[PDB]
Parts: structure tokens; C-alpha cells; sequence
């Protein structure tokens, strides 16, 4: 429901980078040349943040406490 | 034996006696359905 | 590190290495490989799950050393290469 | 370790959240009515019954 | 733990490998599993090799690839941008062992797979009951897991 | 003559049997092991007291 | 040995190692992967949790976050770790996002490398509070104390013949993939200091037209770091580690 | 009522008494295991501490059963339950611990955890030949899962896709014995359905052993040491190397494999890679001609 903060195969960091990457996704850029200015060139980690689908913020607005 | 509880819809804090309750509800908003508080009691969870 | 020695023989020595995994058991045994006198030399993990962290080792010379030494030669060596290229990579970058 | 339909995972995958995965079970309690006015009641039992 | 992929291909977890034993790619890339050769043409799953150079291109591209029946990508094309995109045409990457550290004399086909995991988990399925309860009637163990 | 499989399982497991309640060992015992395997090693000494009766 | 260092950047490094056999290199990646500690959150005590996270995903995610590690007062290369507890204290009220930068750690040099991690997202009314016990760990036993990733591959060179029809377009294939290209009056050498794969036209002069060597003792090496320690002490640490691991052997020997 | 009670499969004669359900049994899923022997089966630690073996005290096991109890249930290895020679049975908690264990003495019985070398039985369902349940040896490992030895599958029809798999222990010594004796693994490797190899290699097996022996299959000294060492092999000594490439030594794929062969074994025949006979027609007029041809003569068309 939330970006991992590290990929699954090497661990490298890719949580801070992934607001960006979808911001700029949205923005009609090819997300190709996104993940390659933001430094994600080995396609594992490119996995993570192209496959990855953010849904916390359809968990938060169902309160529990 | 009473106790505080939330509730399910306007989250607001509900307080009745469970033992000797005739009705549980939210006077507030009418709601029926009532969540359990988490305690206050500092718990440890190991990290994975 | 420990060392448990399960079989002795005239010129072969067979111990367990608690503590240590696939790198320091691989090192060691391509060390050993490296020297003349050492006829067999050899490791292995007997379970990946319950003795994941005990390699043994087998270890045969030609008897002409003994191969404690030969094992205690193998692990200067591999101390030496490795001060070597640490000193390399400090003059690296310094 | 992979025969026979097996596949390997690697520990650092795991470790890292991949495929981690939540169980959820829910019990419930009734505090049920009987003949005759007897009902359950929801406390701590004590150790003498 | 039950894992599956998309094309039927399903097995339990046989290792849990750590990731210096395990193997890697030239370009850098340590898989997140592993599967047996013998099972893809035994079961004639040439899809799910499909899947894996389709994954491979979307990721390194950034465009997903269309799987659609009929009228998805063709594999040829995959192969193709692969090909374009500085990887071999198969799939197959040269890989190191990760315990000896010497090159592997095969190029290991290594790609993206969509892989679930399954509810045929190993912790509700573990049943062990040595002595408890037993039926009213025959005075035999109860049914199940739960009693 | 030669045991049967199904004759040396019923003398391992008579022989057992005795030496879980009783029956010392009429040999050396390796201190820890179980009376099955003392039963074993009974057998494979060759000095097991149990015969086999035989229709005739 | 002999080093060339090829790439440095503020998070990695790519060089050349020369004079090592596979065996050393293999131990010094091994060591790199899994024997270098950096410090990572180990446990957490939770006081409030309202987020729609549970407890142990946010407990996993603070484990996955870079902490600095300090390696001037603690010896890194130490067999046996210090046990030194690090606290990041976190007491935030939504609606928001929480960020590693907003954890306050006990400790100034041991701080989350990257403040711009995004942890949950609080709704109103939501609001978490913990502290985060992180300690020295080795990447052999948790993924959270790994200090970044390495790999390494052969150091071949690739000649390709003049008579191979199309050489000019491997030629400006490798110059574009920025690999170091030689030219003669016979042959190409292209150096593969990256990884290099060969089209499928060329695949039928890979036994007799174009063809691989293997440089003997050398290898690329290519060292991440997350933060957590500058990617030039990485390699230091490691063969300091393999230098006590073989004087601990030595010493168990000489026990023995 | 009682006709429905009587029959039917749910039925008394089907479902209580000519199968009824069993104690000290398990069942979970198996994942493969080769570097355990076809003798053994992987135990999880929890199904060890909660399947106990019933072990009278003797004059030879009185330490090793003291030491049991002495450890509880919760440690392993430990007991779970001590039987008097009376015949009253008490549960081990952490306040009798000590007391029934200084109470130990000779003729009493401890229901200790499953160690290393108990033999089990192993099922799994459908049973549709007496191969499918065979006795093994505990092997205790931390994890979850059974394991069980490749080569053992085949007789199981067993394969990983999520296979759920039974283990039932012994408790009388008898059935122990029986167990051990008559249906122990490697007592079962011929099938008696059609005399010929059950317990036998597959897949990964066949396919190491052709790129192992395959022709123009050369392997370097490392490589040799090292597959010597994980077969678990007693070659103390490397064999002469068949030939030198590039400086080093290096050693066939036949000639490993030959170690593994008894040394007065002699025996040829046809695979199925079989796609020139004229090959194998001279080799067996060569083989027929001398009864004992020339190892340099086989090896020139071999
Ligand atoms: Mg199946
Ligand atoms: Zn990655
Ligand atoms: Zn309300």
C-alpha cells in the first residue's frame, strides 16, 4: 500500500525517489528517461518503483483506532 | 468494571459499564458499533 | 571461530570451523590449493540450514609438513594478500 | 533445492519485505441469553470456579 | 510457502539462500528466485518465458507491456527491443556463482516473472498432536486442526 | 539356515521388549543408546538367545 | 596488486582490481555483502500507532532505513560488535507524512542518511509515536545491516576481427555504451568493463570471427553505498574484517 | 440409524475400525532436501518437542533420559510426560522438573522429544502400494516443513507443488524394531511391482550425471576437491589427472564417477542416447571378442 523504502534485490533506496517518479509520470514524460535521471538503472530496482501501486491512501479513510 | 470506548463512525470517545450495560450504543451519533481503545502501554516490536 | 577435529590421520585432518561460512572455508581452500605440499584440499557444508555456519575441512599433505602448517601458512598468506591489497586501495585513493 | 516444482528464495528478498504477507483471523463472543433470565456475562474469571 | 506463477507453475520455498550464496548477473542483477530447468518444457510453458523477456524489457524501459490474448505484444518484437536495449535476444545474462565466485560456463535466462504467493501457507497447514482429546462416541482423535 | 526378514524384525522386537523391562545386555553398551539399538547390536554379534519355531 | 579506479560518485564506486585471483575477489564481495556492519533500527517500543500501517510493517520499515555509521569510534572490523544502542525518538500528529528525517536520534553521528524517506501517511487525527533501538549488525544475518551492494565481473577483452562484416557497429555500439574501444590494423579490442552482449547477428563469429579472453587476476568491481558509510571505507572495513578473520585462525590454530 | 451406523464408507467397519484416526502423528508440507541420505526425514523443531518417543530407563540410557527431563519440555532435547513402573503418568512442568528427575530410577519410562537416529514412519496419501509409507531416521532442523530426500519421492509420487505429507512414530518397541527392520527406506529401493529400481535418481540426477559424463567433460583440480568433498566420498588421494591444459591439471568426468563404483563391478549396455550403432556394435564385438578389452582399446572408440 506503500512504496518500499529499499529495492527487493539489492537494496538500494528508491522510497524518496518515487513521489518524483510519480509526479513526473503524471506529467506525460516517458517514465524511462524519469528512472534514468533519478539514478534507478538497474532494471530490478526499476521494477520495484514502475510495479509498485500506491493504496495507503484508500486504507486511511477507513478508520479503526 | 467501566470502561472508555470509540466509535466506529464519529470516533469520538464513548463511555459506558459493560458489566451492568442495558444498551451499548454511541449517544453522540446514534452509532451501535463500538472500537476498543489501544492502550496506552508502551509495547516492543522487533524491527522484521 | 572455532576448530573441531573430527578425524586425525598420519597426514590428513578433518575439522569443523564453527562461526565461518562459504567465504573464509572458500579462501582457505583455494590458499591451501595454492601450495605444493598440500595434496588434498577440500570443504564443504554438510547442511545449508542446520550447519550453515560449520564447514568442514579436509585437509591432506604429502608429509613433508604437517597440515596444521600447511593450514597456518595458507592463513598468512591469505593475511598477507589481504594487508597487501588494503594498502593498494588506501594508495588508491589517498 | 529447487526440484521437483521447488524454487528458492533469496534470504535478502524476504529480509526486505518481498511477498511479506499479514494473516488476519476474527473470533467472536456472544453474551448469549438463556431460559430463566441467565445470561453470560464478559469479565475475568476467577480462579476459585 | 506455496508460490505460483501466472502460467502454473507453482512450487513450495526448498531454501532460503542468502544473498552473497546466491548467483548474480554481469550487469548486477541477483535474482529474487530461483526455479528448476526441468520444469519449463516438460509442462510446455514457453509463456511463462514470454512473461519473463516482456518483464525484463518493461523494466528496463519503463512502459509496461501488454499481455493481452490475441493481440499482445509480440515475442519477436520483445526480443527485438531486448536486443536494442543492450541485453541478449534469449534472455540469458552470464552469471557467477556466488560460492566459488567463478563464472557459470551457461548464460542463465533470468528475468521478471510475476510471481503470488498463495493462503496454502506452511503455518495453518502444520498439524502435530501427540496425546488431547478424544470423540464421545468411538473414544478416537477429534477431527482437524482446530480441536 | 538363515534368518527371514519378518523372523529377524519379531527377535529385534522381543528382544527389545525384554531389555526395555528388564533382560541386561549380554554385551557392551555405547552409554545413551536406545534398547532397539541394543537389541541391534545384540543381533549383529551374533549371541541373541531367541529361536524361531518352524512347522515340521 | 594494482588498483584503477574507473567511476567515483557520492553513493558508488567502479574500479579495477588487478593481481587477485576469483577467490579473493569472491571473499572481498562476500565480505562487502555481508560482514561490513552498519548500524540499522533492530527493535522498536511503540507508544501510539494510528496509521493504517501495522506495527510491524512500520517496525520493517524503520529497520529498511540508511542509518550513518561511525566507523572512526567504533571498530568496524572488530569479530565481536559493540553493543551500542542508538534511540530515534518519533512523536508526530497527522494529517501528513512522516519522513526518516524526522526522527530524533540520541546519538549526532548516527542519524537516518537520507531525511527525505517517506515512512506513513496520517490521516487526521492519526498519530504515531515510537523509539527506535538500532545497534551494530552484520549483513549475514538481516538484510537492514547490509551497507549497500557490490558485485563484480571478468575483466575480458573482445577482438573482433577486421574481416567480421558490420565491425564498425559493434565499434560504435561499445563507444556508446562507454567501454573503453582500441583499434588496429587487424583487429578491435573493446575492453568490457561494463556488461556486454553481443547482437545476434554477431552470434554465428563468437567461435571464429569475434572472440572473448579473460584478463588473468583481474576484474570490474562496482560498490553502493545507502549512506550509512563513506563507499570508499566499505572495501577498507572488509579486508580489515578478512585480515582479523585470518589472525583469529591463525590464533585458533596455534590453540589447538 | 443403526444399518447407516454399520455402513457406508462414513460407517463403523470403514471409518472406525478398519481405518480410524491415530495419535502421535503429524502432517505438513515437504520441500526437498539432498544433503540428507534417503534413511533420514526432516524433522521441524516444534513437531520434535510435541511428538514424544516413550523410553524406558535402563542401566545404559539412565544419564541420557535424566539429562532429558532434567531439561523440560520447553528445551530441547527434553521430555514432555515421565510414566512411574507403577503406571501413573506425569506431565513435566518447570516446579517437577527437577524433583521427577532425581526421582528417576531404573524401569521407569520418559516420553522424551524426537532426536537424531528415532525412527518414524512416513506416508503419504493416496497409499496405493505398500511403498508409499517408509521408515526413516529423525533429522530435527528449526524450520516449519518436512524434508524429504529426492530420490525417495518416486516411490511417494511425491513431488513440492505444495505436497502435504504424514509422519507417524512408534511408541511400542516392537513396532519400533518392525519399523526399522522391515520398512526401512533402503530396504525398498527394487519395486516388487515389476522388480526393477523405485528409489532411484531423477531430473537434476540424470542430468548432472550426463554433463558429468559426458564426452569432452573435464573438470579442474578445485572443482574436483570440492564435489569430492559435498558427495560426502573417502578419496583421500586425487587420482592421476587424465590430462594438462594450459599448465594445470585436469580430470574426466568418467574418472570421478568411477569412484563412486564398487571396484569388481563390470557391466555394459545400451542408454538411450543411443543414434549411431555402428559405435556400440563395435564396441560390443570388441567387448565380446577378449571378455577383457583394453582400457586404451574402449577408450579409442568409446
Ligand atoms: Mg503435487
Ligand atoms: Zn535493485
Ligand atoms: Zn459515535
Amino acid at each position: 500500500m506503500i512504496v518500499p523504502v529499499r529495492c527487493f534485490t539489492c537494496g538500494k533506496v528508491l522510497a524518496d525517489k518515487y513521489y518524483e517518479f510519480k509526479k513526473r509520470v503524471e506529467a506525460g514524460e516517458d517514465p524511462g528517461k524519469v528512472l534514468d535521471d533519478l539514478g534507478v538503472e538497474r532494471y530490478c530496482c526499476r521494477r520495484t518503483l514502475l510495479s509498485h501501486v500506491e493504496l495507503i491512501d484508500q486504507v486511511m479513510v477507513y478508520k479503526v483506532y | 468494571a467501566t470502561a472508555v470506548y470509540r466509535c466506529a463512525k464519529c470516533g469520538k470517545e464513548v463511555e459506558l459499564d459493560l458489566a451492568t450495560a442495558r444498551e451499548v450504543r454511541c449517544p453522540y451519533c446514534g452509532s451501535k458499533i463500538l472500537y476498543k481503545p489501544r492502550p496506552r502501554v508502551a509495547r516492543r516490536v522487533k524491527a522484521i | 571461530m572455532r576448530i573441531e577435529v573430527i578425524r586425525r590421520e598420519e597426514n590428513l585432518l578433518e575439522f569443523y570451523l564453527e562461526g565461518e561460512d562459504h567465504t573464509f572455508a572458500n579462501l582457505l581452500t583455494e590458499t591451501l590449493h595454492e601450495n605444493e605440499h598440500v595434496t588434498f584440499a577440500g570443504y564443504t557444508i554438510e547442511h545449508p540450514i542446520t550447519m550453515a555456519r560449520k564447514p568442514r575441512f579436509k585437509v591432506v599433505t604429502d608429509g613433508k609438513i604437517t597440515p596444521e602448517k600447511a593450514l597456518e601458512e595458507a592463513a598468512q598468506k591469505i593475511f598477507d594478500r589481504a594487508r597487501e591489497v588494503l594498502e593498494a586501495w588506501k594508495a588508491a585513493i589517498e | 533445492y529447487n526440484m521437483e516444482d521447488a524454487v528458492i528464495i533469496n534470504k535478502a528478498s524476504i529480509e526486505r519485505g518481498l511477498a511479506r504477507s499479514t494473516f488476519f483471523r476474527t473470533y467472536e463472543a456472544e453474551e448469549k441469553r438463556y431460559l430463566g433470565g441467565q445470561k453470560d456475562n464478559f469479565e475475568v474469571p476467577s480462579p476459585n470456579i | 510457502d506455496k508460490f505460483a506463477s501466472r502460467h502454473g507453475q507453482k512450487g513450495v520455498i526448498g531454501l532460503i539462500v542468502p544473498q552473497e550464496d546466491m548467483p548474480w548477473t554481469e550487469s548486477g542483477i541477483v535474482p529474487d528466485l530461483i526455479v528448476n530447468p526441468h520444469g519449463i518444457p516438460s509442462r510446455m510453458t514457453v509463456g511463462q518465458l514470454i512473461e519473463a523477456i516482456g518483464g525484463k524489457v518493461a523494466s528496463l524501459t519503463g512502459r509496461r507491456v501488454d499481455g493481452t490474448a490475441f493481440i499482445g505484444e509480440p515475442e519477436e518484437k520483445l526480443r527485438k527491443e531486448l536486443e536494442e536495449l543492450g541485453f541478449k535476444h534469449s534472455g540469458r545474462e552470464i552469471m557467477y556463482d556466488g560460492i566459488t565466485g567463478r563464472r557459470l560456463e551457461a548464460d542463465i535466462f533470468i528475468g521478471v516473472i510475476y510471481y503470488q504467493r498463495l493462503h496454502h501457507m506452511v503455518a495453518d497447514k502444520m498439524h502435530a498432536r501427540s496425546r488431547g482429546p478424544v470423540q464421545v462416541l468411538t473414544k478416537q482423535p477429534t477431527e482437524g486442526r482446530a480441536r | 539356515f538363515r534368518y527371514t526378514r519378518f523372523e529377524k524384525a519379531r527377535i529385534i522386537g522381543a528382544r527389545a521388549l525384554q531389555i526395555a523391562m528388564g533382560a541386561p545386555v549380554l554385551i557392551d553398551v555405547p552409554e545413551g543408546i536406545t534398547p532397539l539399538q541394543a537389541a541391534l547390536l545384540e543381533f549383529e554379534k551374533g549371541v541373541i538367545p531367541i529361536t524361531v519355531i518352524r512347522p515340521s | 596488486v594494482e588498483f584503477k579506479i574507473l567511476e567515483k560518485r557520492p553513493d558508488s564506486i567502479k574500479f579495477i582490481v588487478s593481481g587477485v585471483d576469483v577467490p579473493f575477489a569472491n571473499a572481498l564481495r562476500r565480505t562487502i555483502l555481508s560482514e561490513v556492519p552498519t548500524f540499522a533500527v533492530d527493535e522498536v517500543e511503540f507508544l501510539e500507532n494510528d496509521s493504517a500501517l501495522f506495527d510491524e510493517i512500520i517496525a520493517h520499515r524503520l529497520a529498511m532505513i540508511p542509518l550513518t555509521t561511525p566507523h572512526e569510534r567504533f571498530s568496524l572490523d572488530a569479530l565481536e560488535l559493540d553493543d551500542y544502542t542508538v534511540t530515534l525518538s518519533l512523536e508526530a500528529e497527522g494529517p501528513g507524512m512522516v519522513y526518516s528525517g524526522d526522527l530524533k536520534s540520541s546519538d549526532g553521528d548516527v542519524k537516518p542518511a537520507n531525511p527525505n524517506i517517506p515512512i506513513v501517511k496520517l490521516a487526521e487525527g492519526q498519530r504515531l509515536t515510537f523509539n527506535a533501538y538500532a545497534r551494530l549488525g552484520r549483513g549475514k544475518d538481516h538484510a537492514k545491516w547490509q551497507p549497500g551492494f557490490v558485485y563484480y565481473k571478468y575483466l575480458t577483452k573482445i577482438h573482433v576481427s577486421k574481416d567480421v562484416p558490420d565491425w564498425e557497429e559493434l565499434k560504435e555500439l561499445a563507444e556508446r555504451r562507454g567501454l573503453p574501444v582500441e583499434e588496429s590494423d587487424e583487429e578491435i579490442v573493446i575492453t568490457t568493463i561494463k556488461a556486454f552482449y553481443l547482437p545476434r547477428k554477431f552470434e554465428e563469429h563468437m567461435g571464429k570471427g569475434i572472440r572473448e579472453e579473460i584478463v588473468p587476476g583481474s576484474f570490474v568491481f562496482t560498490v553502493e553505498t545507502n549512506g550509512e558509510l563513506p563507499v570508499e571505507e566499505i572495501v577498507s572495513i572488509a579486508l580489515k574484517i578478512l585480515m582479523r578473520k585470518s589472525d583469529r585462525f591463525i590464533n585458533e590454530l596455534h590453540k589447538l | 440409524t443403526l444399518a447407516q451406523r454399520l455402513k457406508g464408507k462414513e460407517g463403523r467397519f470403514r471409518g472406525n475400525l478398519s481405518g480410524k484416526r491415530v495419535n502421535f502423528s503429524a502432517r505438513t508440507v515437504i520441500s526437498p532436501d539432498p544433503m540428507i541420505s534417503i534413511n533420514e526425514v526432516g524433522v521441524p523443531l516444534a513437531v520434535a518437542m510435541e511428538l514424544t518417543v516413550p523410553e524406558k530407563v535402563t542401566e545404559f540410557n539412565y544419564e541420557k533420559l535424566k539429562q532429558r527431563v532434567l531439561n523440560g519440555p520447553e528445551k530441547y532435547p527434553g521430555a514432555n510426560y515421565v510414566i512411574d513402573p507403577e503406571g501413573r503418568r506425569i506431565r513435566l512442568m518447570e516446579s517437577n522438573r527437577e524433583l521427577i528427575a532425581e526421582k528417576l530410577d531404573i524401569g521407569w519410562t520418559v516420553e522424551r522429544h524426537l532426536e537424531d537416529g528415532d525412527v518414524v514412519l512416513f506416508n503419504r496419501q493416496p497409499s496405493l502400494h505398500r511403498m508409499s509409507i517408509m521408515a526413516h531416521r529423525v533429522r530435527v532442523m528449526p524450520y516449519r516443513t518436512f524434508r524429504l530426500n529426492l530420490p525417495v519421492c518416486p516411490p511417494y509420487n511425491a513431488d513440492f507443488d505444495g505436497d502435504e505429507m504424514n509422519l507417524h512414530v512408534p511408541q511400542t518397541e516392537e513396532a519400533q524394531a518392525e519399523a526399522k527392520i522391515l520398512m526401512e527406506v533402503q530396504n525398498h529401493i527394487i519395486s516388487p511391482r515389476y522388480g526393477g529400481p523405485l528409489i532411484a535418481g531423477i531430473q537434476d540426477h540424470i542430468s548432472g550425471g550426463y554433463l558429468l559424463t559426458r564426452e569432452g567433460a573435464y573438470f579442474t583440480r578445485y572443482e574436483v576437491e570440492q564435489m569430492l568433498m559435498f558427495a560426502g566420498m573417502d578419496v583421500n588421494e586425487l587420482p592421476e589427472p587424465d590430462k594438462y591444459e594450459n599448465g594445470e591439471p585436469l580430470w574426466s568426468g568418467k574418472t570421478i564417477f568411477s569412484l563412486l563404483l564398487p571396484d569388481d563391478l563390470t557391466i555394459w549396455y545400451r542408454n538411450k542416447l543411443c543414434d549411431e550403432p555402428e559405435r556400440c556394435e563395435a564396441l560390443e564385438k570388441l567387448i565380446e571378442e577378449k571378455l577383457i578389452p583394453d582400457p586404451e582399446e574402449v577408450r579409442k572408440l568409446a
